[PDB]
């Protein structure tokens, strides 16, 4: 296990009150594992990733790191273990002073690397992540994405053991999914470990091998991608997840929509899988079974583990009870079905 | 209120304010200045009623300079000055190039520079009188260089490595116990124009105060406590 | 304006500008190492050290609490150790140096507070040593308020010059004082004046220029 | 039109490179609508977004908000008009003198309002974003979120005409961005608000914007309706953007049984794409009715707009390779996009 | 150290604290405003305007460039106009306070040039006035910077006034130089220096309390 996290308690004073932005916190992750931790705003997250830097020195709590534990060891000590350890922020916190090229240099000049070796280097960052042609700007001139992505290559510098990570919330998705493209082949490459934040779950499920759920700088639940967005535990848990999803229901259907059945009505229905087996047909099979037609209004299915779990928004078409019926064993099989009316 | 020098002349004046403050018992207020104008000043704006530091040729000047009207209502004491060198006992043992202190102040600035010449190392330009410059240094066979501090810190320019010689005064020079006449080398006879001078403004030197000052001032206790 | 007077006038300038360049440089090479520290001796900085802190600032403040002339006075003797006299040019340079370097290393203290925290932070997570952060961070990304520093203290340093020149130095500021007023001589003190301005004007320009060559 | 923007054109000197952030792009927002901004990074956007706010005084283009032109406009008169328009930083540049309610606060100070008023209006503010319990701490003392709610409050403080979002959502939870976006859903509705935000997060655009705006290299490939921009895009660079939104992710399970070519008793595999299809038609129902094929959702992305349903699904078509084919051929006969990627 | 030299002792910390207290206070009043604009009027800025830019900045490198003692003396006359007197302690504290404001507006425009180029943005997309953002932004936002720059002045102000004392009132300084020094009394000197030390303390542990107060 390259990181270990142990009954980790922090207590901020930040003036007449004091608060416990985390309360026996533990955490295990392997090496060359990617972990995710998700949560409202507020419940701890980067005071978490920063106890791992030991940014924040827990009031009560153990740090290992490579088998090294750190709340107990020296400055100096402490300093060499850190550049073991890449670290990108919420805000980059680049150097004006020096271009894309100096920052993203800067770990290895820490290192004293030669130089020709840091010019390669530092070039080969930056062409992958695409900011081959800036170089040599200054922070004060590039767009959040490219500040970004200049903190990310500077993560990277140093080849690290160890990353920690919402360094992809100001790129769009095809700069963002190329980033993750490259972490995912550096992880099964150079075995490298990440422990990342997010509030976008589109990446959890994108790239991370286990998850961490946090709820008032407390550890609600941790699993695999799948068990936590399918059948979650812990009411607070279960609650975030729901939040997660898409219950969008159009104005539109809104408008339209009617609690009671009338004649020649078509129900309205919200399904949710929650470790579902993707093989198994079960709206083809229903249509061809009971002659009901399934329009998709809606859908967020995703897969894991050999399951497919998320919501999904339909009309029920046919005859009332042919439509119940087909609502009846949809729900033997262990889709959780709730009608919101009649169109 | 009273004028004063900042200068080493200021206990002659406190033993005046004894004086005035015993027999004739009057709150003049006292009053020092790091400059050579501002007493003038003063005097001609009306804040201070006398001053003891200046002489006649100065006067002169500082009544052609900025027109103050004030005449001369004292007597003095007698202030020499002299050349003084820790490092040789006779002129003799002066050489060229060797470097020579003088008070940066324009009095004893130009009386030293008077004294110099006197004592045939410089002569200066002609028509000139008690306040001469570095302006004025026309012959130097030795190539003395001319320095102007300010004059507490020359005595021990004579500790210095550069400096030859300074032309000090005498209470400085017995500061240290060096007396012009026999300790310093060598020295400046009676220098008349060089008095205290105290003046007062042509309106006000007619005060009773002003007189009773003066008259504190001019006895027998100043004159042996100098 | 006799040639004698230009002469003087001349050799006031080269007084006035070696003090004031010379103390600031030397002052600065003193100043910038203790304004380093009593900025990383805070508690919670790089070296966080209570102790040295309040030794460091309390040597500085302790000069700082000296008066000009007590403080030449003084350095005579090691004035002398060091440039072999205490008169002239060099010799009121040094307890100019002397005098100048602890409002330097608090002009420094200043910039590096003006730092912002999360480079600190940063800086310490990628496991650089102190000096490497001092070198590479702390003065870099604080190099436009020391430079604004910089002109400060020397426009203050062309005065502070003219009144500690007066063991036998002080430049176009003593020119002025003894032949521009003590002998009124109104052409003498407005070139003085004129001469100032232009050496303050050109110190601000080069600041102003260098400051805004740094983004 | 609340907002106009025409022939908008921007360079900026770096150093020895000169750059075309915006090169003549043109935008119309009405009264109350609400308008997205996407576009790979660096394109732009955020650029475009500050000249309406005129913090970014373009080189050569007009400006218009309010029918009034800025451009030409006095300095005095441009702060009054600024004071009808809110804006949301990336980073949302709060004052650390000043705690969450005096942030908040501040623009209603501005205007010199009561006292009072400050009080009721701001804690009303707090409340709405969640933060009524934070209101008296520094921001030096909030997470990323809650700071990002304090811009968003003060944004709101003095009820502009106009919002101009940059990523305002980026640093919340998906309960919280939910709550936040349903309360700017109910002010446009309720006051007429325009809106004109930026974002990577398609799944915001699609979920409260009225129309969406595309842009590449500085220009403004492409504007139009959520559905028809994700639907049948034009502009091989607008639509080849728009793929990069879409997920295609054949998950490595299925990309390690995945065979080119078709072996006995095979179950074909198939990427769908719907572009602008009619929502009551039932096709996948209706197919396995009629071929007897079973089609086994995989992913599914289907989002509902203008009376349409669109995106992209990843299924299994199970049966006899005839029948597949057959159902293939039916299901691209009603302009269902269908590409077999193997044989699993 | 009679009684008549601790009377003395005692009006030379007077003098010496009033001269630095009050002329720092409307140095101050004077160059704050002056700062705030030599900061405003930049290129770039709230008000920016070249013109008044290099005006404001003219007026105060040309009195950055004139000697104390020709300041004093062209002071005297407005200086009598304003307290009546040319001598004493308000007369020493006038041109203390005209020399003292122009170093303290460009300590001023330094600190506030450490503020965040995005405050000022926000600051002008809400659509505030000019010094509806100086009262409301830059002055808030830039006020430990300001802080710790009083601080520094008002150290340096000590040995100033005690400089410039000499029109009948030196303080502590003078006091030093005349009594502990001009004439060798070795208790004289060391308490005023003890005291000039107490008083440095002080001064820098308000400030720093202060500044650590503003987070
Ligand atoms: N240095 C600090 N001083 C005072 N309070 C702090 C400090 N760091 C964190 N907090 C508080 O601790 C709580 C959690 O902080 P964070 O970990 O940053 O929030 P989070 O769990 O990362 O979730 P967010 O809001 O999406 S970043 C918040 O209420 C903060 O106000
Ligand atoms: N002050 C500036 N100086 C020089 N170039 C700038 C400046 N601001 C923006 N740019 C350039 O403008 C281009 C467009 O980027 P922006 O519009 O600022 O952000 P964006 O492209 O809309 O979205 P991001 O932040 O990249 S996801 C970038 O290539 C920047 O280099
Ligand atoms: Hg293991
Ligand atoms: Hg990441
Ligand atoms: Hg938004």
């Amino acid at each position: 296990h390259m990181i270990k996290l142990s009954n980790i308690t922090k207590v901020f004073h930040q003036g007449t009150r004091t608060i416990q932005a985390l309360n026996n916190v533990s955490l295990h992750v392997p090496a060359g594992q990617i972990y995710g931790v998700i949560g409202a705003s507020g419940a701890g997250k980067s005071t978490l990733i920063r106890c791992v830097n030991l940014l924040e020195r827990p009031t009560e709590g153990s740090v290992l790191v490579d088998g090294q534990e750190l709340t107990t060891l020296s400055e100096s000590e402490l300093t060499k273990a850190r550049r073991q350890i890449g670290m990108i922020f919420q805000h980059f916190n680049l150097l004006s002073s020096r271009t894309v090229f100096g920052n993203v240099a800067l770990p290895l000049e820490l290192d004293n690397t030669p130089k020709d070796e840091v010019k390669r280097r530092v070039t080969e960052l930056l062409s992958l992540v695409g900011l081959g042609d800036k170089h040599d700007s200054y922070p004060s001139n590039l767009s959040g994405g490219q500040k970004q992505r200049v903190a990310i290559a500077r993560a990277l510098a140093s080849n690290p053991k160890v990353l920690l990570c919402q360094a992809t919330s100001a790129l769009d998705p095809a700069t963002t999914r190329s980033i993750l493209e490259l972490l995912k082949d550096i992880n099964r490459r150079l075995g490298l470990t990440i422990l990342l934040i997010t509030h976008e779950m589109d990446v959890v499920k994108r790239i991370c091998d286990c998850v961490a759920v946090i709820s008032n700088g407390e550890l609600i639940e941790q699993d695999t991608v799948s068990e936590v967005f399918s059948h979650p535990k812990t009411p607070l848990a279960q609650k975030f997840i729901q939040s997660t999803l898409h219950l969008d229901i159009p104005e539109d259907y809104q408008e339209r929509l009617q609690a009671e059945p009338f004649t020649d009505c078509v129900p309205m229905l919200r399904l949710e899988f929650t470790g579902q087996s993707v093989d198994a047909p079960l709206l083809s099979e229903t249509a061809r079974r009971f002659n009901v037609n399934n329009a998709i209004i809606s859908a967020q299915m995703d897969y894991a583990g050999g399951v497919k779990f998320g919501i999904m928004l339909t009309e029920m078409h046919g005859t009332q009870q042919d439509t119940q019926a087909a609502i009846a064993w949809l729900q033997e099989h262990h889709v959780k079905v709730e009608v919101l009316g009649y169109v | 209120k009273v004028g004063v020098i900042v200068g080493a002349e200021q206990q002659v004046a406190e033993v005046a304010q004894k004086v005035a403050k015993d027999k004739y018992g009057l709150d003049v207020e006292l009053v020092t200045f790091n400059d050579y104008v501002l007493p003038n000043e003063a005097l001609s704006k009306g804040d201070i009623d006398a001053n003891a530091f200046q002489h006649k040729p100065y006067l002169d000047q500082q009544l052609k300079d900025r027109g103050y009207k004030l005449v001369a209502v004292g007597n003095t004491f007698v202030y020499p000055i002299a050349g003084y060198s820790k490092k040789i006992k006779s002129l003799d043992e002066l050489q060229d190039g060797s470097q020579v202190a003088v008070p940066n102040d324009p009095t004893n600035l130009g009386r030293s520079l008077l004294l110099l010449q006197k004592v045939g190392l410089i002569k200066l330009k002609d028509g000139v009188g008690l306040l001469p410059t570095v302006l004025d240094v026309v012959e130097n066979p030795k190539n003395l260089k001319i320095v102007e501090l300010e004059a507490p810190q020359l005595p021990r320019s004579l500790d210095d490595a550069q400096i030859a010689l300074a032309v000090i005064n005498t209470t400085y020079a017995s500061q240290i116990g060096l007396t012009p006449a026999k300790d310093g080398i060598f020295v400046e006879d009676k220098e008349s124009p060089y008095v205290a001078l105290i003046v007062t403004r042509e309106d006000n030197k007619d005060a009773e105060n002003v007189k009773k000052f003066v008259q504190a001032y001019q006895s027998d206790e100043v004159y042996e406590a100098a | 304006m006799s040639e004698p007077m230009m002469w003087l006038l001349v050799r006031g300038v080269w007084e006035t500008l070696a003090m004031t360049f010379v103390s600031g440089f030397f002052g600065f090479v003193i100043g910038l190492p203790v304004g380093v520290l009593l900025y990383v001796t805070r508690p919670g900085q790089i070296i966080a050290n209570a102790k040295l802190y309040r030794t460091v600032s309390a040597i500085v403040n302790i000069f700082r609490s000296i008066p000009f002339i007590i403080l030449l006075v003084w350095m005579i003797p090691f004035t002398r150790v060091i440039v072999g006299t205490s008169i002239g040019l060099q010799a009121a340079i040094v307890p100019l140096t002397v005098g100048a370097a602890p409002f330097i290393a608090r002009m420094v203290e200043n910039a590096l507070l003006e730092i912002p925290t999360g480079l600190i932070e940063a800086s310490r997570a990628m496991g650089a040593t102190p000096m490497q952060i001092v070198r590479k961070v702390l003065l870099p990304e604080a190099l436009p308020g020391l430079v604004n520093a910089a002109t400060i203290t020397l426009i203050t340093l062309v005065g502070y010059s003219a009144m500690g020149g007066a063991v036998g130095a002080g430049g176009l500021g003593q020119i002025g004082y003894q032949y521009g007023y003590i002998g009124y001589n109104a052409t003498v003190m407005n070139t003085v004046l004129v001469l100032l301005v232009i050496l303050v004007y050109l110190i601000q320009f080069a600041g102003d220029r260098i400051v805004r060559a740094v983004t």
